[PDB]
């Protein structure tokens, strides 16, 4: 399936 | 960066005005799909891509991370707001104009920032809504956006049109005229 | 004029020579300022501006995150490229080629084609015309098609035959359209 990139939580 | 092809998997947007968000994937500058954040469903922009599945919850969770990060950066930047830019508007037809053959008018709104805009169509000074559609906000490498609106029509000698653009970078709404000649 | 705070996240892949050269760049952007980046050519998170320093240091301190990021050029970019190879990179829309006067100026309209690669040349009899030729930029319609308009200024003599030559990956043989006065 098409793979997406996650954004990560800011500290 | 120089490359044979460039993709965004994906373009994530969240802003305080609204508030509103957007989740899309792009390949070589065109929109592959968007996730309707309100309905929680993937909407493919290319029929050949409907064979694929993309979990809309991935988009909703990602936008929530953007929302959290934004709130953090609003504080740390001491509430540094976005700067309004002047958008550039162009109207043209999809194909050469032949009277009596169906066509589509295209209104390109470029150099958009922030990504908040109203694009509408007028004919003889009155609003036209039938046959109107638009793309999502499409990304640019300088991190502004563009957006394209469409109006299907039958070109005719008596009938001209305006693409109307409202944006905070403009003192007053911008009208770009199109004549069938 | 309403204020707006904007956050973008772009998970980008750059491809050259198939998947031989692939580069992943994920960009976190506050308004129009990219603040922190993961570049697979670099291998760690890097702050782009001061506002991205806290995120870069926090994200680099997490060894599991770094491992996933360093593998994403394969798990995301090269992975998705195999899907593009049998969908978007196989898309072929043949251009429509039309000539219309505008008449010392001929407009060769090349409309509704995909992908972007195209070559359009004007010929007078059998001689290619370079001076007197001016072309629009490549025009993106937003619906996964392009168009381009290539104009030739002429002083036409009796018997002259002008031809617009169009080559495109979707075409088994080039399209030639003639114009005669
Ligand atoms: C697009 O149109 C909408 C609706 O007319 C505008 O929304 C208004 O925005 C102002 C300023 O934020 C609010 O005070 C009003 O209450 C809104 N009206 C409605 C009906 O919601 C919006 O500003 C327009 N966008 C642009 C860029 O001009
Ligand atoms: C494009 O990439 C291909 C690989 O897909 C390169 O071809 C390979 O070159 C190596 C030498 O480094 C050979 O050992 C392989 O047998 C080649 N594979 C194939 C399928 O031909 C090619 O050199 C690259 N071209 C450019 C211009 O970078």
């Amino acid at each position: 399936q098409p793979m997406p990139m996650p954004e990560l939580p800011y500290p | 960066i120089v490359a044979d092809h460039v993709a965004s998997y994906g373009v994530n947007l969240y802003q305080s005005y609204g508030p509103s968000g957007q989740y899309t994937h792009e390949f070589d500058g065109d929109e592959q799909f968007y996730v309707d954040l309100g309905r929680k469903e993937t909407v493919w922009s290319l029929p050949v891509l409907r064979q694929f599945r993309f979990d809309p919850q991935f988009a909703l969770t990602n936008i929530a991370v953007l929302k959290h990060n934004l709130n953090s950066l609003i504080k740390r930047s001491n509430s540094t707001a976005a700067t309004n830019e002047v958008p550039e508007v162009t109207v043209f037809s999809k194909s050469p104009v032949t009277l009596g053959q169906p066509n589509i008018l295209i209104c390109l709104v470029d150099n958009i920032f922030p990504p908040v805009v109203n694009i509408t169509w007028l004919s003889n000074g009155h609003s036209v809504t039938e046959g109107v559609s638009e793309t999502s906000f499409l990304s640019k490498s300088d991190h502004s956006f563009f957006k394209i609106s469409y109006l299907t029509l039958l070109p005719s000698a008596e009938e001209s049109y305006d693409c109307k653009v409202e944006h905070w970078g403009l003192d007053k709404p911008l009208l770009k005229h199109w004549e069938p000649e | 004029s309403p204020e707006d705070f904007v956050y973008q996240f772009k998970g980008m892949c750059y491809f050259t020579n198939g998947t031989e050269r692939v580069r992943l760049v994920s960009r976190s952007i506050y308004n129009r300022e990219e603040i922190v980046r993961f570049d697979s050519d670099v291998g760690e998170f890097r702050a782009v501006t001061l506002l991205g320093l806290p995120a870069a240091e926090y994200w680099n301190s997490q060894k599991d995150i770094l491992e996933r990021k360093r593998a994403a050029v394969d798990r995301v970019c090269r992975h998705n490229y195999q899907l593009e190879l049998r969908t978007t990179l196989q898309r072929r829309v043949e251009p429509t080629v039309t000539i219309s006067p505008s008449h010392n100026l001929l407009v060769c309209s090349v409309t509704d084609f995909y992908p972007a690669q195209i070559k359009v040349r004007w010929f007078r009899n059998d001689q290619e015309e370079t001076a007197g030729v001016v072309s629009t930029p490549l025009i993106r319609n937003g619906d996964w098609t392009f168009q381009i308009l290539v104009m030739l200024e002429m002083t036409p003599q009796r018997g002259d035959v002008y031809t617009c030559h169009v080559e495109h990956p979707s075409l088994q043989s080039p399209i030639t359209v003639e114009w005669r006065a």
